């Protein structure tokens, strides 16, 4: 997990264009017309991470693989999902705990293009100012998706800093990051929030809610991995 | 009809790309908007029919 094969090259409001397949987690939720609501992040062979709020149901899929929603040819996987586990916490007024897990009914085949994002442990520390980035086909400029997927560099940002925009919004399972130049927009949400740990990839927020004007001076939101993960532990074990 | 009807679409702080519909009293018809998936205001349904049995005339 956490090693794509094609590596992604840095330097979404304010984002920049992803070379093709070096986020291979990155998945797009389809409804059955093909329409990209959300994004998610492969965590295996036949599971996916997204956010509560995106309210995937059975109907919805997964697409793996892909780069150009606007390419008929290129190759990508469509899977089914046999069942959605929306963490039973979620606050849907708070937005807490802003986390749902996907088992497919088959599962992707992994290949250069599409793989593993590799999960934090509990306990993990992920300094703020530590420079992570964030993937999506979300909103480009606050106006309809830009096809190719995007990406964005990020500075994750102290509680303290974050409360001081956001206030007591800020709960105990949210993370924050950018205020920086960039911001995930509408069509981000359940995407991925990677930082690198000892070299790998790992997912330590998924885009979840922000600056209804997606500003990017303003401070965004994810849920909080470190203390959602054992809530996906579990689940996997069980299922 | 309720004066939720007469407020405009909510898209909301959560950034996802729900595609849902609010009544527009000035066209008289349900339109589609893009909801974030989060803090949905009344006027926001998931299907055109629930947004014209509730909403219609108003």
């Amino acid at each position: 997990c956490g090693v794509p094969a094609i590596q992604p090259v840095l330097s979404i409001v304010n984002g920049e264009e992803a070379v093709p397949g070096s986020w291979p987690w990155q998945v797009s939720l389809q409804d059955k017309t093909g329409f990209h609501f959300c994004g998610g992040s492969l965590i295996n062979e036949n599971w996916v991470v997204t956010a509560a709020h995106c309210g995937v149901t059975t109907s919805d899929v997964v697409v793996a693989g892909e780069f150009d929603q606007g390419s008929s040819s290129e190759k990508i996987q469509k899977l089914k999902i046999a069942k959605v586990f929306k963490n039973s916490k979620y606050n849907s007024l708070t937005i807490n705990n802003d986390i749902t897990l996907l088992k497919l009914s088959t599962a992707a085949s992994f290949s250069q293009t599409v793989s593993a994002v590799c999960l934090p442990s509990a306990s993990d520390d992920f300094a703020a100012g530590t420079t992570c980035v964030t993937t999506g086909w979300g909103l480009t400029r606050y106006a309809n998706t830009p096809d190719r997927l995007q990406q964005a560099s990020l500075p994750l940002l102290s509680n303290t800093n974050c409360k001081k925009y956001w206030g007591t919004k800020i709960k105990d399972a949210m993370i924050c990051a950018g205020a920086s130049g960039v911001s995930s927009c509408m069509g981000d949400s359940g995407g991925p929030l990677v930082c690198k740990k000892n070299g790998a990839w790992t997912l330590v927020g998924i885009v979840s809610w922000g600056s209804s004007t997606c500003s990017t001076s303003t401070p965004g939101v994810y849920a909080r991995v470190t203390a959602l993960v054992n809530w996906v532990q579990q689940t996997l074990a069980a299922n | 009809r309720p004066d939720f009807c007469l407020e405009p679409p909510y898209t909301g702080p959560c950034l996802a790309r729900i595609i849902r519909y609010f009544y527009n009293a000035k066209a008289g018809l349900c339109q589609t908007f893009v909801y974030g998936g989060c803090r949905a205001k009344r006027n926001n349904f998931k299907s055109a029919e629930d947004c014209l049995r509730t909403c219609g005339g108003a």
